[PDB]
């Protein structure tokens, strides 16, 4: 749910955690990155093997 | 009521008062572009079938 | 002599071009029925080194039964030889046999059990048959085989770490067999070597495979598949859209146990995944995937422990290990510490008071490392965009990409 | 252009650094009357370099080195994408029998 | 440097072979040379595969697994107690005792990386050292230490620049 | 004649356009060469709708002896203020509304792409990259002054 925060039970203290925006743009980023190349790669080998015509035949 | 603009220290008993601005707006700009990136990338590799 | 008549006509040609005519004469075949074929082969291999006796070797191998009499030691010497020594592009205009007499000798072998004197021989057996190193043939599920069926994993980790971009036609044949063998026994490999990110790949491209039949080999990678995301990631991943719809009629419902598995794997609770798992404990031995769905009962633990940072920041071990039901402040204890040797999170230990810490703050994005990386990323994103433009420029000047 | 501007105005200040380090070597060996103004001047102008080689400058510098690193990185995948999209629509044309 | 070729080597000789079957001195300095290199999966394929017959037929391979089993488990006191328990003439020595070297400075990483608060005893055991010249050798490293209660506190420890940006103008310009 | 001093900022030269019209119901015959210029999602329309009714002309500039001489002479102390220029932060505000257009008509490009003025998606391509050209020249202009001046170490 909308709260966002901490909780501490040593002390038993809910602490309120702020989250800064750089860090997780630049991780969401690196993220998406690796996932477009990878999907890259994949259809580069799915147009190589649409072009060479291989499929799983009845026998 | 957004009258104080601050929060509540409760175990020191004081209140800090948010006076930094930082540049949100770019952040902001680079998760959308990410999110069209992401989007756009996945439909143009489904687009070949 | 009619074998001697083949010998001089194969000398005449040798030296001399007319390679399709060369071609056509060892697809001459059918009148080699004399057995004395070694003196005859052991003549015409210092010149030109080897771009001949293929033919001759592979009808020695096709025999299928009680092949080369006792000298079977000196037919693999043969082989190993003729493979080590051929060399040259010469033989790449018959290659359709190459790689039928390599799929003769990885049988021999695996029958013989000894599958690894052939793996140094299916590993010279590549470089002289692909056009470049971003070519799959037939010869790497041979390869993949044969280093599989004995636990050497290593030799196959420079084959399978290339990114494959185009698939030699083999003269006609290479059917789907070899590349789902290729592209499953690969992940088998990485598996067994404990690399999921890759492993999941290489079982994601065995299932997309254009097909409208049920295949034995795609049963028992959708299978696997679903085992490795659970492990690597907590979900099983969405496949890709352009994925046959035969899988989404046959293969869905024969693997049942494991979406099972996958359903109790999003309730977080250890019992009843405990209890499913020797539930189903025959099953699960029979499809051979045993050890696996134990490490997805172990990776069940680490991912409640994960998501314990999501909510707290400092936590007794006492009362830590009664959320994930670990039953144990020690076996608490060990579980973190050996999550933190490895890396997955970021917390400390007090024996003091007892009590776990978790920091979740890694590292911030102001260092000539993480500039390195991103460096990387781009670096790897323009050779892809390189080749994309270099084999689109192909398809822009096809003769048959005029008309339309 | 934007190296030839740049260029331009390093030029400028290599000719005077220069001119000002031949002053200064002449008057060492003995060619000019020895002044001493000038010399203290250059000396306070020699240690003045580095310029802010402190912490919290290195910090930022690779704040915006990085910055800028990320923003080049989705430039590049958005050209990519827009290659691999005239990649497909090609071999779409190419490659499928209508 | 010295091990990484000859662990080179020996996978070569093992590749290569007389048929398959390598002589036991290279399957058991292989083995070692994994166990070295913490490729725990490279050391418990290499023991799956080796023949029953060589095996039987040496018995320092039951105590290189043996090893090799103590540090699969991350039971430091058991691979301490297990390394000095056997020994050969020149050809694990130098490499067990570089196996050694290298669990103790492993051990002390990650005590100073996962710990703020360690019972003296339980560092000693980490570590392997027996407690006395630990607790002794702690603080001329930094570590601080108090007596009464033995709790060990943890402390945590170009001109091609141009190039690149030129390279990557010219990729995105074209 | 229209200025943009922002893009003139961000792009190290002046962005200046003399125009002239045609009479009312006079139809230019062609001749349209129609160099691409970026132009926002909001403010598309008007540029298209109303783009055969002038012509640009041909700009030049000029100056006087007098001119002439003194800039010459006033360089020698002007040539400070593109060393010490700092173009990357002085532009900012502009960088984030052109990476917020961008992403925009990305989504239009999807969208289009996903439905069944052409390419849209070549367009986007040509403002990301002259965006990312902007900001790696302002990266590499801060790297030469580092060069220049932080590692002279005494």
């Amino acid at each position: 749910g909308l709260i966002s925060a901490r909780v501490d039970s040593h002390s038993k203290i809910l602490y309120a955690r702020d989250v800064d925006q750089r860090s997780t743009t630049f991780e969401k980023s690196l993220l998406m990155g690796k996932e477009f190349q990878r999907r890259a790669k994949a259809m580069m080998l799915r147009a190589a093997v649409l072009r060479n015509q291989i499929h799983v035949k009845s026998p | 009521d957004n009258t104080i603009h601050g929060r509540i220290d409760q175990v020191n008993q004081l209140l800090e008062l948010d006076h930094q601005k930082r540049g949100g707006a770019r952040y902001t700009a680079l998760d959308k572009w990410t999110n069209q990136l992401n989007s756009l990338n996945q439909a143009v590799v489904s687009k070949l079938a | 002599s009619a074998l001697e008549q083949f010998v001089n006509s194969v000398r005449q040609l040798s030296a001399q071009g007319q390679m399709t005519q060369l071609c056509e004469l060892i697809n001459k075949s059918g009148e080699l029925l004399a057995k004395n074929l070694s003196h005859l082969d052991t003549v015409l291999g210092a010149l030109d080194v080897q771009e001949h006796s293929l033919g001759v070797l592979a009808v020695l191998f096709v025999k299928f039964s009680m092949p080369s009499v006792p000298d079977f030691e000196t037919l693999f010497s043969q082989v190993q030889l003729f493979i080590s020594t051929c060399n040259g592009e010469h033989i790449r205009y018959a290659t359709d046999t190459f790689a039928g007499l390599c799929h003769q000798l990885t049988n021999a072998l695996v029958e013989r059990k000894q599958p690894l004197r052939g793996i140094g021989i299916l590993k010279q057996a590549i470089d002289k048959m692909q056009m470049n190193t971003n070519q799959l043939t037939s010869i790497h599920a041979d390869l993949c085989q044969l280093c599989l069926l004995a636990k050497c994993f290593k030799p196959a980790l420079p084959y399978l770490d290339v990114d494959m971009m185009d698939i030699c036609k083999e003269n006609g044949a290479y059917d789907a067999k070899h590349f789902l063998c290729y592209y499953y026994y690969g992940g088998m490999i990485y598996t067994g070597l404990k690399n999921f990110e890759r492993a999941l790949y290489f079982y994601e491209q065995a299932i997309t495979t254009p097909a409208m039949a049920v295949s034995h080999i795609m049963l028992e990678s959708y299978k696997k598949y679903i085992l490795v995301s659970l492990i690597l990631l907590g979900k099983v991943q969405q496949l890709p859209k352009y994925t046959s719809q035969i899988v989404g009629r046959f293969i869905k419902p024969l693997s049942n146990a494991y979406h099972e598995l996958a359903q109790v794997y999003s309730t977080n609770n250890p019992s009843e995944l405990r209890n499913l798992v020797n539930k189903h404990s025959e099953t699960f031995t029979r499809d051979n995937n045993m050890g696996l769905v134990k490490q997805c009962l172990s990776s069940l633990y680490k991912k409640n422990i994960q998501r314990l940072t999501k909510t707290f920041l400092t936590l007794s071990l006492q009362d830590m290990a009664s959320r994930v039901q670990l039953s144990g402040p020690q076996e608490a204890e060990k579980y973190v510490l050996h999550m933190i040797e490895d890396g997955e999170i970021f917390a400390s230990i007090n024996q003091k008071d007892g009590m776990v810490s978790f920091h979740d703050n890694p590292e911030k994005y102001n260092n000539p490392a993480m500039l390195h990386n991103i460096d990387q990323e781009m670096l790897k994103c323009i050779e892809l965009d390189e080749r994309l433009k270099a084999m689109d420029q192909e398809i822009t000047v096809n003769p048959q990409f005029v008309q339309k | 252009e934007h190296l030839i501007a740049q260029h331009s105005a390093i030029k400028m200040l290599h000719s005077r650094v220069k001119l000002i380090l031949e002053y200064v070597k002449a008057s060492e060996a003995g060619e000019v009357p020895f002044n001493h103004e000038i010399l203290r001047e250059a000396y306070a102008l020699c240690h003045c370099l580095p310029v802010l080689s402190t912490d919290k400058f290195k910090t930022d510098f690779y704040d915006q080195c990085n910055d800028v690193g990320l923003m080049a990185y989705l430039g590049t995948i958005t050209k990519t994408c827009n290659t691999m999209n005239q990649f497909v629509n090609k071999f779409n044309v190419l490659y499928d029998r209508q | 440097f010295s091990f990484k070729k000859l662990l080179d080597q020996c996978e070569n000789q093992e590749l290569e072979a007389p048929g398959g079957i390598a002589t036991p001195p290279v399957y058991g300095q292989l083995l070692a040379l994994y166990l070295l290199h913490n490729d725990m999966n490279n050391a418990r394929y290499l023991w799956k595969r080796i023949p029953p017959a060589i095996k039987s037929a040496n018995s320092e391979l039951g105590g290189i697994w043996s090893v090799g089993q103590r540090i699969w488990q991350r039971d430091f006191p058991g691979i301490y107690t297990t390394i000095n328990a056997h020994q050969w003439s020149e050809t694990v020595q130098p490499i067990m005792e570089a196996l050694r070297d290298a669990t103790r400075r492993r051990a002390f990483a990650l005590v100073s990386q996962a710990y703020t608060s360690i019972i003296a005893d339980d560092f000693a055991a980490f570590v392997g050292l027996p407690v006395e010249e630990a607790v002794k050798g702690i603080l001329e490293q930094g570590w601080q230490a108090d007596s009464t209660t033995r709790m060990v506190l943890p402390r945590k420890p170009n001109e091609q620049q141009l190039a690149r940006l030129t390279d990557y103008v010219a990729f995105l310009e074209n | 004649v229209v200025i943009d001093p922002t893009r003139t900022i961000s792009a190290g030269k002046v962005n200046l356009g003399a125009f002239r019209t045609y009479p009312k119901g006079y139809k230019p015959p062609d001749e349209g060469p129609s160099e691409y210029q970026t132009i926002p999602l909001n403010k598309i329309e008007d540029f298209g709708v109303h783009c055969k009714q002038y012509y640009a002309l041909e700009v030049s500039y000029f100056k006087s002896s007098l001119d002439r001489k003194l800039l010459e002479l006033l360089w020698n102390k002007y040539w400070v203020n593109t060393l010490s220029s700092s173009s990357l932060l002085t532009n900012a505000d502009y960088t984030t509304g052109q990476v917020f257009d961008l992403s925009e008509k990305l989504e239009q490009s999807e969208a289009q792409l996903g439905r069944g003025s052409e390419d849209k998606l070549a367009k986007a391509t040509r403002d990301s990259c002259k965006t990312t050209i902007e900001a790696i020249h302002g990266l590499m202009s801060q790297v030469i002054k580092d060069k220049l001046f932080n590692q002279i170490n005494i």
